[PDB]
This record gives structure tokens, C-alpha cells and sequence, in this order.
């Protein structure tokens, strides 16, 4: 897979796994699942009050409260609806399922809870789009990873994502990729603008606390009218929630590929000491 | 911390993933890799789990042979995908407890650290001995009267079934005995039995209808004689019906599964059945595991015998196990009590719950300690020292 | 600058300082080990020689009469073609164990450095092992370009199919 | 001698067409014959079969690999083409003055569904226009800027397989460019100039510029073609239209191989010439004083060159090129 | 011209017996062997496993038929044949530290180590035990090669100290007095006779000539020297555009081969007119090496015809082949060559 997965496989499997078991008729077993997923999100399934006839889904990010300041409670109430509870004690956002009643199609339903971070952070997306739809200009900072920060903001949508690479390498690998993204506008004419920042962030966010440093970058995605449609909006927002852990998934298969590569090398030289010798 | 590390043991048949803490695997996912038949993201173009057993466009590879690893760069990959496509953790924001096999090499240890590290760079790395956390897996089948490192632990996989002692979390290497009959062979002696026996099945899912027929109706008896004229006088009770989907005409194919369900759980307790090139039974090879041991450490052994691995998770082959081990010890101690001019030999095949995946179980037991967070190798001390940072791991929890 | 007669005075450098020979200890009761290396006698190393063919891209070679140290700086022209050699040589380095005639650590002030023993020079071919350093500077070249290449050409790809999305 | 009967008597019998219209299998065991003659028999004796009555053998074999409609003796005698034109350098002119490539072309843009068929005719092409010694008018009717657009697409969009036959088809792109005319008269310049959207065309011909290697000189002959890779990258930045093709930083980065390449190599060598003439011609259409970057090391290294008072000819005339290459400011 | 293949790796010291009938060496290990040869083919009959390490010098005694060898086991072993069976006997070396040779008295041996001391060493009959005196003198560093003259009682042996002395080990307790030489009249034992001049290369051959008039020696320096008392010790080097080599030995009284690590076995000779050595050439003209050894000569000693005129010269080196030249076939091979 090139593009990194949206769904969260697990959730998925395990739902699947209860849902055919339950359309069988056969007996409801218990559940109890800790997982997690990119950027730090944790997730936990299990049955509550020892009950097995209902199923609870728990979600927990470090900015929760940020998301929710957004209008996040209504996204979840017009996503899940009925499916939706009281969260559970610690978690963020809960979800319910009762086995004894449900509906025909499982697809729509498991398709739509393994989104449940995109989902969640789809909200501000959302309101930023209505925002540039309805044309009112001269209106956001969620910290999505301990050591990161993503801020969003007439003809045009701006998303400067403030992340940090750890590894002196990785730091040289996501310049690489960053400027060749930057002149991507040579493949697709129709793409969005890709700006670079090494050291400090934009001019938009200047002065705003803005953590600057060698470890830091500040990735400018200029997104238009014809890409913040409502129309391609779930794609986008897809794609943009994992742009970060796309950048970091690739510079590490780069890093990857390159071992393969240093032990062929290594193979080859190998060879010719090895036939350096007498017998 | 905060979050949860993960948790992956590499089989050869099979790779179990999932995160510590957890009751089961989160994805237990086959051991193979699929492949092109170059530059670029090539790479990147790799399908690992179960979604590679039966790739056409491209090769399903199996790595991992006989606990060993063959190709480095393929098994890289396969945790790739385990880490960024079904688990999708923060690898940066998270440690690892990697499992190792009975006969790991130490080069392979460091090599294994140096992939995990360096392409990764994790937060945590721990580099775990299979016996020594299936020890800590049957310790949770016993409560807490007797939770020790010290037993005779017998691992029986896909690839390599072996015999390891392990004495206080230390393994004795030149102890240690390597069995040849392994799940695959029995797996595929259930083959040919099914071949001979009857016919109307598709080669195509020969095969995978003969791994069925070991999992459903495949368990061990007590005696060759009786179950086999219990099919012979009776036969409306014992022997089952196994209907199965030809996969390429979508029709109904049955078949008539019986004597081989006895035959092929048989096997082991018998090696000479299929094998000529061995002579041993399984009693005689644990006898001789615990014998040619510390014989202070001997009574410990034959006392904690760990069963680990999904080989061993047949009905009644600890029972039978235990029979003919305490079948042995019996009579060489009255042999040695008629000559004599001894105490009782206490021994015990323990059978956990989590039997099947017990090297894992004992990996999610131990990274949900704080002590695993003390003991695991930091990725400061990696960089700081080197690769022989993660060349010794710490034993605790006793 | 560059030139052939550069690794052809390499070569015979190499071919004059791989004339070792086992020796004894002369300090220690039956210790065996390289002169070059721990330099413990005056009279047993000899003058060490450096040859450089530009002020980045150079060879320094230290003889013994029971060992001969190379260390061989590599051309340095971009930032990643730094971090790519360091990682390379880092890699090798690491196998050392396989590589009995390199050494795990390189010497202070170039990229990478192998011990050639007096052991190793009467278990190997010296007009082998000659051409082995030769062959290692030009693969040494070439692979380094190659990779640069082809981590370029995977940059460029990664980025057009998500800009593409 | 058993050899050159069997081969004139399979050779004679195919000729007969009475070969189109026998069974698959005699004429399978037939064409085996004579691939497996000419692969483990003498040179000599099957230079001389070959070329025998004037290449009648020869041509004969073409004709009815022309007629024949059947994929697996097509391979076959794609293969035993590969052979012959591995046999001599006559053999190759004389095939290369045959259609056989006219029709290897029109096969190739037919039938997509045989991928092997496709590399092997596209090996046996790439061999056949290997020397680039006669080129035929007719010919080119055939193989041109269509042809040239597709082999362009097959690089850059590539088809839906074991992928070796995209290297394999720059590989013919290179041999065919190899007997190409001047920028003004290049097909494959005209057709690059058509369509300048290829960048996988760009980096692969920067991998196989870096390697060093020449993929288009398997033969060993006398009187051996000059570099593919140079006289294409001559041909390709000939013009700014034609050097379009490159990016902002592959630009610079084709500008860092030839320059090393250039310092790189030692006085008295052919290729330290030419590519001091493709740094000549990267520096003419494209633009090169723009960024302004690698241009000082070069300057020194050129500086070094021209000091560079070799008796040789060789140096002589490079220090003659890159003389009239000395557009300083 | 005849190489033969024994093993794959160097070898140490090579040595012969008294009829040349057998021949014995090492393959650096902890043992040494004996071979015999028996048609065209050549098989082991002895093995010694009495030293503790890898055996560096070994010499065998002919008219005594007995073998002492002394390694890096930091000891020396003069075996002698008892019955079916080579005794060795333990001949304390004492040194707190790689070559040994017999005298042509034949009864005492030389053994120069690292111990900065050529530890000569004579058998007392009255005790029954081998004792070692030990000549420190003037020495600086290892003795390399040591080699006597036909007087028995002065040896020569090049050092790491870039020189070749010739001293005296003569016991008076083991032998008569020695005549006046034309290296000196004064012969005690420790006392310093000759000396080299050189202050660059290491000495790793010499040997001293047939009529004990002049000693030759090889320098790491890619140098040979020779000296000839007869000429008040007059001193005559050359620089050979070869690598440096191992082992010298004179064939004739002014003609010498010697090989090293060239890989070729070398001829020359020394006018006493103009009072200088001159280059014969290369003897040895013919994997991938230009000669018959894959690498550098180790030691170099004569078969039958003494040092005056040899009639075949033996040649063992670190190319685990043994070398057997004939000056014969040389001179018939090369007829540029004046020996
Ligand atoms: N229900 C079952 N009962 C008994 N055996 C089974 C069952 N299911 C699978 N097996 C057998 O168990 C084998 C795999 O066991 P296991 O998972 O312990 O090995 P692994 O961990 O994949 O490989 P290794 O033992 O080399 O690490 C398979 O070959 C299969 O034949
Ligand atoms: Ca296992």
C-alpha cells in the first residue's frame, strides 16, 4: 500500500468477526481489545457493565478539547446518531452496539466506525470549508502530536502543518521529498500548491509561539476552491489527516529501501574479497 | 508511558501482532510476503498477512524457515506493513519486544536490532527468548503457588517442533534437542493419508482441505488398537463427514474424514510412522533433554514441562505425553530400587490456556510490567553504544 | 584533479606497504598482534605516506612489518551524499567481523579505515587484495552516484503520486 | 558438417510456402534445429549458411517469419535473428536491410497481448539497429514519431506483467536514436519535442548515464558505434524545445553526473571528448548561467584541462573542443 | 623448475637431511612435519608435536642426522631419532622472548630470537642437558637470519635494527681455538667482529660465503649488501628496483640468487675489480602472477653442491609450493645469464 490505510484494520476485523458471528444466531462472546493508531490515538474495545449483549468502542486523543471546541459533538451526533453514548470513563468518544438489535447492511456501518479518527478530525476541515464556501474571511492551532503542531486558515485555503523529525537523516530524507513536492506542479496541473519551511514557519504564523529549530519543519499545503468542494471533501480530508504519517512512512521505507540496497553493495564487495582468496 | 508498546512474534508458519496488555493478538496474520517476479518505490509494493497466500499478479514468499530468518530484506518489509498497515502505531512514539528463536544467533540478534532501530527508530527495543516468556505463559495457568522461570519447555511449530530447558529464565543450549516432526509435517502426512483414502477432491485445495481436517476433527487416542476397531465394529459414532467448496466450480465436494483424524495427531508420539530417517519418540527426547541437563535443575524440569506453539494444542497429547514420560521414570526407579543394596520422581505436562500463542502471551505479560520499561534497551543507549546493546536481555519477573 | 594515475600510485603504494610479515611481541610473553595498530615499537613503523589528489577526496597509508592501515577519505560534494557515505561506511563497519580486513572504527579525520594484518596478508592474495582497495574506490564512486539516483528518482515519484491524490 | 546440412536442409524446407501450411510441431522441431545449430555449432560454418547465395538463407527466414501467423515460431525465429546477428556484422547489415524491422515494428504495435513476444522482438530490434550503418527511407514509414510517441508512453506510462521490457524498449530507443540525423531531422527529437511531459524517461537515461555502461553494445565487432547514451543526450539537448524534457533540480542534477564524469575522467581516453561536448550542448539550450550552480568546479576543472600539454592526440582534440566550447563571461 | 604443490598455506622454515633423502617443514602450525620422497610422488612420514605454537626456526644436523627447532613456544626441542620414533629433547633457551641454525661443527646451535640476544647453545655431556649462553652485545632487535661460515665459530645474523653483525659464539669448552680470519684476529665469544653501516631497511637475509671471506646480507630496503674482508671489509650495497627480498644465498663465490618479496628468485653477481655487485637478472621466468610462487619467498637454502657451486638450490616460500631449481637448467634457459 502506497498511500497510508484510513481505516483502522483492527476495529474492522473485530466488528466484522462479532457481526457475522451475531448474524449467525450463535452465542454473543465478549470482547477486549486494546489498540492505538497514528499520531498517538488510542483506542478501546470492550463490554460494558459485563454485559455481552452490548458492545462499547472507546477513542482517546491528547486534543480531544481542541477538536470539540470546533463542533465536534455535532459531527459525531450526524455521523453515528443512535450509535453514539455517553463516553466511557477516561476515553473521549464512546460509540454502543447492541447486539440484539441491529441492521441488514454491515459494510456501510464498519466502513464508517474504522474512520473514526479521520471522522474526528474531519470536523475542522469541515468548518473551514463552509467558512471559504460562504466567502467570510478575517476568521486554528490543534496539536495533534506531542512535539507537533497543525495550523489551519479568500480565493484559497492554507493548512502549514509544524511537525519535528527526530533523526539527524530523516530530517535530510523529508527535505528530499519536500522539494521535489514543491515543483510537483510539473506532474498534475490540477494539484494543489506544496510549500517547504526549513527552520521557521510561514509568515502567517509568525510570532504566534511558533517553536522554530533544525528539528522542526513547517509544511505549507495550499489547497483551492476545486479540492475544498464538498464534492471531493471526504478524499482530501482523508488524505490530509495523513499527510504527516505518509511523509514519515515513506522517508522510513526510503531508509529501508536504502538498507536493502547497502546489503546488495555489501554482497557484491563481499564477492570480490571472497574471490580475492586462494580457495 | 502513556500509550501501549507492540507486541510481534514472528513464526514460521504463522506471525502473531498485536499490542501488549491485550487478551489476544490484535491480527494473527500468515507468514508469508507477496513480490514482484529495480528502482523507485518497488518496494513500497508489498502485500504481507493473509492477503498474499493467494496473489496472482505477484510471488508469495515465505521468510521465516524454521524460526530462522532467510531473507532479511522481505522480513523488513513484512514488519513494515505489520507496523504502518495493520497495527498503524507511531513506531517513533512507541517501544517493541521482538521474539527470537531457540537457536537464534547472536549476528542475528545484532542484525535484527540494527533493522529495528535504525530504519524505525523506535522508542524501545526488547529482544525476547521464546521459551523463557511460554515459561511466564504457563506460570498463568498455575496462579501464583508455583510462577517460576525453571521447566522444560517443548515449542512445536509449522517449521521446527524442539525440546528447550529452561533454568531461571536462562536457557541451557547444550541441553537442548531438535525434533523432526513439525505441524507442517503433520499437516501434510493428513495429505497423503487423505489421498489414499479417498478421492474425489481437487488438488487445488488438497492441501488446505487436509489443514482443515487437522483442525476440526484432528485428535490424539490412547491406543493404535482400539481406535481403529472402534471404527471397524462401530464406525456410525467415530467416523465423521467433512464437506467442503471446490473453489473452482463453486460445487459442494465432501469427503469422509476418519482414521487419519487418530493418524495424524499419532504421529508424533510415534515419528517412525512417517519419518525413516528417525527412530526417536517424543518421550524418549524430553528423557533425554531432562537428563542431559544439570541434574540439581533435572527434577524442576520434569516437573514445569510447558506446552508451546499451536502443534501442541491437540486434544490429550500432554496426557498421553505424561503418561509415557512417568511410564519410563517409574520403571527405571524400580530398577534402580531392586538392584539397590529413591525418592518419588514427581512429574508434570502442563497445559496453559493460551497454549497456542504462549510465546506471545508471556511477551504481553511481560512488556505489561513496569520492569519491562526498565529492562528494555533504550534507543539512547543504542545510538550512544551500539548495536551490542541489545545483544543481552534481562530476565525478570519472578 | 581527478585522474587514474591517482589510484595507480594508490595501487602501488598498496603493493610497497603489503610486504608484512607474521611477528611476535617483543614486549609481551606470547602476544601476537598488528604493529601498525598499537604502535608499542619505534623501530618496527615505518614512515607513514599520505597521498591526496584534492583538498576533500584523499588516502592515508600506514605500514607496519606485521600490519599496513589504510584509511581512505572519500570525495564529499552534497549534504546527502555525506549522510549516504556515513551510513554506508557505518554499515560496513558493523560487519567488520566479516571484513577481516577492515576495522570497526574509521581513523580520526577520514571516512572509513582497514586493518590489513600480517595474518591477513599471508591468507589472501596481496595482488588480490590491491585490487580489492582499487575496486573498492571505483565502487565506492559509482554505488554512491547510483544511490543518490535512485533516491532522487523515489523523492520525485513519492511526490508526484501525492500531489496526483 | 552434419550442422550445415541440417541447416541448409531446414533451410531449404522452410523455404519450400509450403512451411506456412504444416503442423505447429514439425515446424517447431524444425526451427529448434537450426536456433540450437546456430547456438552450439561453429561460427563460421553458420556465417557462411547464413550469408549463403547472398544471404539467402537469410532472407528466406524473414519472408516467412513475415507470412507465418503463429506467436511461438515468431519467438523462435526472433531468437535465431538474435543469433545470427550475433553471428557477424554482414548477417546484421543484412538483416537490418531486410524489413524485418518494418515488420517487427507493426508486430509489436499489434499485438499487445504477448509479452514475451514483444521483448523478444524488441531485443532483436534493438540488436538489428545496434551498428546504425545503413538507414532505409522505407523504413522509417514504419518505425517514426508514432512509433516514437508510443515507445515514449511505454517509458513513461509503462504497460499492465515482469516490467523488463521497459528498459529493454529504452534500450531500442537508444540503438534507434544511435543512426538518428541532427536535431532538425531527428524523428525521436521531433517526437520528444512533441510530448516534454516525460520524467521517467529523463531519470532512467540519468541511472543509465551515472552506471556508466552501454546497453546497447552486446557484440563485440570491429569498427565499433559510438556511446548511445552521449549522442542521444547530444540529440535530446540539441534544442531548448528537446531539452525541455528535463526538470528544475534533474537538470542540475544531469549537470553534477557529467561533470563528474568529466573530471572524472583521465587524459588520453574517447569519452572525456564527448563529454565535454554534452557539458557544451547542456550549457548551449539549456540553461545553465541561470542558477549558476556547479559551473566553478567545472570552471577549475577546465582550467585543468586546458593546461593539460599532452603529446596525444586524443587530448589534443579534446583540448580543441573544449576550446571552442570556451564561451566564458 | 619444479614447483610442487603441499599445502594451501605459508610456510616457515624449510630443511633437509644429510643424503637429502628426506625433507622436513611447517605450516605454521603447532606442529612440525617430516616428508620423504618415494617415487614422483611425495608422502608425510614424521610428525613433532612437542612445541607449544607456531614453529619458526628449525635446522636439521646431517653427519649427526638430528633436528633442533625453536618456535614461538619460547623453547627449543633437539630431537634425534630413537628407533621408529624422533625424541625431542628440551633445550632450555632461556629468553624472556625465530631462528636457529647449526654450526658446521655440528655441535652447537645458534638461536637468534627477540630476545635481543643471538642465545647460543652447546651440549654439556657432563650434566647431560643443553646449555644456553647468551651473546647480547651490540644487539638492538630480533635476529632474523642467522648464518655461520666455515670457520663454525664466528656467526653473522641480520637485525631489526637495520644491520648485519657478525659476532662471535665460539665456546672454548666445546671445541679447539680458532685460526686467525681476515675479519679479525681477536675471537671472543660476545665480541663484536663486524658491523653493518645501514641505517634504513631491515636485514631479513644473510649469509656468509663458502671461503668465509665475505658475508652477504638483505635488506627490507629494497637493498642488497654485501661485504668482503678481503677488501678491509669493504662494503657494497645495491638498490634493486624489486621489491625488498626475504632470503639470500650465494651460489657461486662472486654469484649469488635470492628472492623475496618480488615472488621471483633472483641472480646476481659482483665483480672484485671495480669493487661492486651487479644484477644478473631474473632466474625465475615464465592465479594470475608472472612466476611460479603466489607469493613471497620465506627461505632459501642449497640442496647439493655447496656454496661455491651449487647444482640445485631449493626454494621455500609463502606460496605453500616447494621450489626445486637446478643451476642447469637456469643457465640452459637463460643465456644472458653469467654466473
Ligand atoms: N487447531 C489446531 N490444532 C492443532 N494444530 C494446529 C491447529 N491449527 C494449526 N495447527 C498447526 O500448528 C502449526 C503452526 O504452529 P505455531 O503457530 O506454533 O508455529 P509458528 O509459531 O507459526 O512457527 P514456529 O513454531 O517456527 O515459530 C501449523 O503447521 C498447523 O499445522
Ligand atoms: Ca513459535
Amino acid at each position: 500500500m502506497i498511500l497510508l490505510e484510513v481505516n483502522n484494520r483492527i476495529i474492522e476485523e473485530t466488528l466484522a468477526l462479532k457481526f457475522e458471528n451475531a448474524a449467525a444466531g450463535n452465542k454473543p462472546e465478549a470482547v477486549e481489545v486494546t489498540f492505538a493508531d497514528f499520531d498517538g490515538v488510542l483506542y478501546h474495545i470492550s463490554n460494558p457493565n459485563g454485559d455481552k449483549t452490548k458492545v462499547m468502542v472507546s477513542i482517546s486523543l491528547k486534543f480531544y478539547k481542541e477538536l470539540q471546541a470546533h463542533g465536534a459533538d455535532e459531527l459525531l451526533k450526524r455521523v453515528y446518531g443512535s450509535y453514539l453514548v455517553n463516553p466511557e470513563s477516561g476515553y473521549n468518544v464512546s460509540l454502543l452496539y447492541d447486539l440484539e438489535n441491529l441492521p441488514a447492511s454491515k459494510d456501510s456501518i464498519v466502513h464508517q466506525a474504522g474512520m473514526l479518527k479521520r471522522n474526528c478530525f474531519a470536523s475542522v476541515f469541515e468548518k473551514y470549508f463552509q467558512f471559504q464556501e460562504e466567502g467570510k474571511e478575517g476568521e486554528a492551532v490543534i496539536h495533534y502530536r506531542d512535539d507537533e503542531t497543525m495550523y489551519v486558515e479568500k480565493d484559497r485555503v492554507t493548512v502549514v502543518f509544524s511537525t519535528v523529525f527526530k533523526d539527524d537523516d530523516d530530517v535530510v530524507i523529508g527535505k528530499v521529498f519536500m522539494q521535489e513536492f514543491k515543483e510537483g506542479r510539473r506532474a498534475s496541473h490540477t494539484a494543489p500548491q506544496v510549500l517547504f519551511s526549513h527552520r521557521e514557519p510561514p509568515l502567517e504564523l509568525k510570532d504566534t509561539d511558533a517553536a522554530v529549530g533544525d528539528n522542526i519543519g513547517y509544511i505549507t499545503f495550499v489547497l483551492f476552491p476545486r479540492h475544498t468542494n464538498a464534492s471531493a471533501r471526504d478524499n482530501t480530508i482523508n488524505l490530509i489527516h495523513t499527510f504527516r504519517d505518509y511523509l514519515h512512512y515513506h522517508i522510513k521505507c526510503s531508509k529501508a529501501y536504502i538498507h536493502t540496497r547497502m546489503r546488495a553493495k555489501t554482497s557484491d564487495f563481499l564477492k570480490v574479497l571472497n574471490r580475492a582468496r586462494p580457495d | 508511558g502513556r500509550l501501549p508498546a507492540c507486541v510481534v512474534d514472528c513464526g514460521t508458519g504463522y506471525t502473531k501482532l498485536g499490542y501488549a496488555g491485550n487478551t489476544e493478538p490484535q491480527f494473527i496474520i500468515p507468514s508469508c510476503i507477496a513480490i514482484k517476479e529495480m528502482k523507485g518505490v518497488d518496494d513500497l509494493d508489498f502485500f504481507i498477512g493473509d492477503e498474499a497466500i493467494e496473489k496472482p499478479t505477484y510471488a508469495t514468499k515465505w521468510p521465516i524457515r524454521h524460526g530462522i530468518v532467510e531473507d532479511w530484506d522481505l522480513m523488513e518489509r513484512f514488519m513494515e506493513q505489520v507496523i504502518f498497515k495493520y497495527l498503524r502505531a507511531e513506531p517513533e512514539d512507541h517501544y517493541f519486544l521482538l521474539t527470537e528463536p531457540p537457536l537464534n544467533t547472536p549476528e542475528n540478534r545484532e542484525y535484527t536490532a540494527e533493522i529495528m532501530f535504525e530504519s524505525f527508530n523506535v522508542p524501545g527495543l526488547y529482544i525476547a527468548v521464546q521459551a523463557v516468556l511460554a515459561l511466564a505463559a504457563s506460570w498463568t495457568s498455575r496462579q501464583v503457588g508455583e510462577r517460576t522461570l525453571t521447566g522444560t519447555v517443548i515449542d512445536s511449530g509449522d517449521g521446527v517442533t524442539h525440546v528447550i530447558p529452561v533454568a531461571e529464565g536462562y536457557v541451557i543450549g547444550s541441553c537442548i534437542k531438535h525434533i523432526p516432526i513439525a505441524g507442517r509435517d503433520i499437516t501434510y502426512f493428513i495429505q497423503q493419508l487423505l489421498r489414499d483414502r479417498e478421492v474425489g477432491i481437487p488438488p487445488e485445495q488438497s492441501l488446505e482441505t487436509a489443514k482443515a481436517v487437522k483442525e476440526r476433527y484432528s485428535y490424539v487416542c490412547p491406543d493404535l488398537v482400539k481406535e481403529f476397531n472402534k471404527y471397524d465394529t462401530d464406525g456410525s459414532k467415530w467416523i465423521k463427514q467433512y464437506t467442503g467448496i471446490n473453489a473452482i466450480s463453486k460445487k459442494e465436494f465432501s469427503i469422509d474424514v476418519g482414521y487419519e483424524r487418530f493418524l495424524g495427531p499419532e504421529i508424533f508420539f510415534h515419528p517412525e510412522f512417517a519419518n525413516p530417517d528417525f527412530t526417536q519418540p517424543i518421550s524418549e527426547v524430553v528423557d533425554e533433554v531432562i537428563q542431559n541437563c544439570p541434574i540439581d535443575v533435572r527434577r524442576p524440569l520434569y516437573k514445569n514441562i510447558v506446552l508451546s506453539g499451536g502443534s501442541t494444542m491437540f486434544r490429550d497429547f500432554g496426557r498421553r505425553l505424561q503418561r509415557d514420560l512417568k511410564r519410563t521414570v517409574d520403571a527405571r526407579l524400580k530398577l534402580s530400587e531392586e538392584l539397590s543394596g529413591p525418592k518419588p520422581i514427581d512429574v508434570q505436562v502442563i497445559t496453559h490456556h493460551m497454549q497456542r500463542y504462549a510465546v506471545w502471551f508471556g511477551g504481553s505479560m511481560l512488556a505489561s510490567t513496569p520492569e519491562f520499561y526498565q529492562v528494555c534497551h533504550t534507543k539512547k543507549d543504542y545510538e550512544e553504544i551500539g548495536p551490542s546493546i541489545c545483544r543481552h536481555n534481562p530476565v525478570f519477573g519472578v | 584533479a581527478t585522474l587514474r594515475p591517482y589510484l595507480s600510485a594508490v595501487r602501488a603504494t598498496l603493493q610497497a606497504a603489503l610486504c608484512l610479515e607474521n611477528f611476535s611481541s617483543q614486549v609481551v610473553e606470547r602476544h601476537n598482534k598488528p604493529e601498525v595498530e598499537v604502535r608499542s615499537s619505534k623501530e618496527l613503523l615505518l614512515q607513514p605516506v599520505t597521498i591526496s589528489r584534492n583538498e576533500k577526496e584523499k588516502v592515508l597509508i600506514e605500514g607496519s612489518i606485521n600490519s599496513v592501515r589504510v584509511s581512505i577519505a572519500v570525495k564529499q560534494a552534497d549534504e546527502i551524499e555525506k549522510i549516504l557515505c556515513h551510513k554506508f561506511m557505518r554499515f560496513m563497519m558493523m560487519r567488520a567481523e566479516n571484513f577481516f580486513i577492515l576495522r570497526r572504527k574509521p581513523v580520526e579525520g577520514y571516512d572509513i579505515s582497514f586493518l590489513i594484518t600480517n595474518f591477513h596478508t599471508e591468507q589472501m592474495y596481496k595482488h588480490k587484495l590491491v585490487d580489492f582497495v582499487i575496486h573498492f574506490m571505483e565502487e565506492i564512486d559509482k554505488e554512491i552516484s547510483e544511490m543518490k539516483l535512485s533516491v532522487n528518482a523515489r523523492a520525485r515519484i513519492v511526490a508526484e503520486e501525492f500531489l496526483k491524490n | 558438417c552434419h550442422d550445415q546440412q541440417r541447416l541448409e536442409v531446414i533451410f531449404a524446407d522452410l523455404a519450400r510456402s509450403w512451411a506456412l501450411y504444416e503442423d505447429e510441431g514439425v515446424i517447431r522441431c524444425y526451427l529448434e534445429e537450426l536456433l540450437h545449430i546456430l547456438t552450439d555449432a561453429d561460427p563460421e560454418v553458420c556465417k557462411k549458411m547464413c550469408k549463403r547465395n547472398e544471404f539467402e538463407s537469410v532472407l528466406a527466414l524473414v519472408a516467412y517469419y513475415q507470412m507465418e501467423h503463429r506467436a511461438s515460431l515468431r519467438l523462435l525465429l526472433l531468437k535465431c535473428f538474435g543469433a545470427m546477428c550475433s553471428l557477424d556484422a554482414a548477417i546484421i547489415s543484412t538483416l537490418v536491410s531486410s524489413v524485418l524491422p518494418v515488420e517487427l515494428a507493426r508486430d509489436m504495435q499489434t499485438d499487445t497481448q504477448d509479452h514475451q513476444k514483444l521483448c523478444y522482438s524488441a531485443l532483436i530490434l534493438a540488436m538489428v539497429f545496434s551498428m546504425g550503418e545503413a538507414v532505409p527511407y522505407a523504413h522509417y514509414e514504419h518505425l517514426g514519431t508514432p512509433f516514437a510517441q508510443f515507445l515514449l508512453n511505454i517509458v513513461e506510462d509503462g504497460l499492465p506483467t515482469t516490467e523488463q521490457l521497459p528498459d529493454l524498449c529504452v534500450n531500442l530507443l537508444l540503438a534507434l536514436n544511435l543512426h538518428l540525423p541532427a536535431a532538425d531531422q531527428n524523428v525521436i527529437m521531433a517526437a520528444l519535442s512533441k510530448h516534454a511531459n516525460v520524467k521517467i524517461f529523463s531519470e532512467k537515461l540519468l541511472l543509465l548515464l551515472n552506471r556508466g555502461d552501454d546497453p546497447v553494445r552486446i557484440f563485440k565487432h570491429e569498427p565499433q558505434p559510438p556511446h548511445s547514451v552521449l549522442k542521444f543526450l547530444q540529440d535530446v539537448f540539441g534544442s531548448p524545445a528537446t531539452a525541455a524534457i528535463f526538470y528544475h533540480t534533474d537538470m542540475m542534477a544531469l549537470i553534477d553526473i557529467t561533470v563528474r564524469h568529466i573530471a572524472d575522467l583521465s587524459p588520453g581516453d574517447k569519452l572525456r571528448m564527448e563529454y565535454l561536448s554534452l557539458m557544451h550542448a547542456i550549457v548551449r539550450t539549456t540553461p545553465y548561467l541561470q542558477h549558476r550552480h556547479r559551473l566553478p568546479d567545472l570552471q577549475a576543472i577546465l582550467r585543468r584541462i586546458l593546461n593539460e600539454e599532452e603529446t596525444s592526440p586524443q587530448c589534443q582534440m579534446d583540448r580543441m573542443i573544449v576550446r571552442e566550447m570556451c564561451k566564458e563571461f | 623448475m619444479a614447483y610442487h604443490s603441499f599445502l594451501v598455506e605459508p610456510i616457515s622454515c624449510h630443511a633437509w637431511n644429510k643424503d637429502r633423502t628426506q625433507i622436513a617443514i611447517c605450516p605454521n602450525n603447532h606442529e612440525v612435519h617430516i616428508y620423504e620422497k618415494s617415487g614422483n610422488k611425495w608422502v608425510q612420514v614424521h610428525e613433532l608435536k612437542e612445541h607449544n605454537g607456531q614453529v619458526t626456526g628449525i635446522d636439521w644436523a646431517p653427519d649427526s642426522n638430528r633436528i633442533v627447532t625453536c618456535g614461538t613456544d619460547r623453547n627449543a626441542y633437539v630431537w634425534t631419532l630413537k628407533g621408529r620414533t624422533w625424541k625431542p629433547t628440551l633445550v632450555i633457551l632461556r629468553i624472556n622472548r625465530r631462528c636457529v641454525r647449526w654450526a658446521p661443527n655440528e655441535k652447537k646451535f645458534a638461536v637468534g630470537s627477540g630476545s635481543r640476544v643471538i642465545s647460543i647453545c652447546y651440549f654439556e655431556q657432563e650434566n647431560d642437558w643443553w646449555v644456553c649462553k647468551h651473546i647480547k652485545k651490540p644487539i638492538r632487535s630480533t635476529v632474523l637470519s642467522l648464518d655461520w661460515h666455515p670457520n663454525s665459530v664466528l656467526l653473522a645474523a641480520g637485525s631489526c635494527d637495520f644491520k648485519c653483525r657478525i659476532f662471535s659464539a665460539y665456546i672454548k669448552e666445546v671445541e679447539e681455538r680458532p685460526a686467525p680470519t681476515p675479519w679479525g684476529s681477536k675471537m671472543p665469544f660476545g665480541e663484536l667482529m663486524f658491523e653493518s653501516s645501514s641505517s634504513c631497511g631491515w636485514v631479513h637475509g644473510v649469509c656468509f660465503s663458502a671461503n668465509g671471506s665475505r658475508v652477504a646480507w638483505v635488506s627490507h630496503d629494497s637493498t642488497v649488501c654485501l661485504a668482503d674482508a678481503d677488501k678491509k671489509m669493504a662494503v657494497a650495497t645495491l638498490a634493486s628496483e624489486t621489491l625488498p627480498l626475504l632470503a639470500v644465498t650465494f651460489i657461486t663465490e662472486s654469484s649469488l640468487v635470492a628472492a623475496g618479496h618480488d615472488c621471483f628468485p633472483v641472480l646476481f653477481t659482483y665483480d672484485s675489480a671495480a669493487g661492486k655487485l651487479s644484477f644478473g637478472g631474473r632466474l625465475d621466468v615464465p592465479a594470475g602472477l608472472d612466476s611460479l610462487h603466489k607469493n613471497s619467498v620465506s627461505q632459501i637454502s642449497v640442496l647439493s653442491g655447496g656454496k661455491a657451486k651449487c647444482s640445485q638450490f631449493c626454494t621455500t616460500g609463502m606460496d605453500g609450493g616447494m621450489s626445486i631449481w637446478d643451476v642447469r637448467s637456469l643457465e640452459s634457459a637463460l643465456k644472458d645469464l653469467k654466473i
